[PDB]
């Protein structure tokens, strides 16, 4: 169970995935979104 | 560990690297100290007695 959740919604190119993961570089992990340096949580992505 | 330096850690690395780096050194700079007071200690025990 969880004390408060939410769901972070966009989209991206299918190779810019490996850019979302927590603790990365690159233009999405740098410059739109960036998740934190214990990020509790999952990334869920597929080809739409 | 990558360096002796911190900083030549942290100016090369980034910051779940540098984590990595950094808790060897102060895993071993510790258990440096742990050393030294436990050494101290024993040789207190001497200048005691």
């Amino acid at each position: 169970c969880f004390t408060n959740v939410y769901a972070d919604s966009f989209v991206i190119r299918g190779d810019e995935v490996r850019q979302i993961a927590p603790g990365q570089t690159g233009k999405i992990a740098d410059y739109n979104y960036k998740l934190p340096d214990d990020f509790t949580g999952c990334v869920i992505a597929w080809n739409s | 560990a990558i360096s002796s330096v911190l900083n030549d850690i942290l100016s090369r690395l980034d910051k779940v690297e540098a984590e990595v780096q950094i808790d060897r050194l102060i895993t071993g700079r510790l258990q440096s100290l742990q050393t030294y007071v436990t050494q101290q200690l024993i040789r207190a025990a001497e200048i005691r007695a």
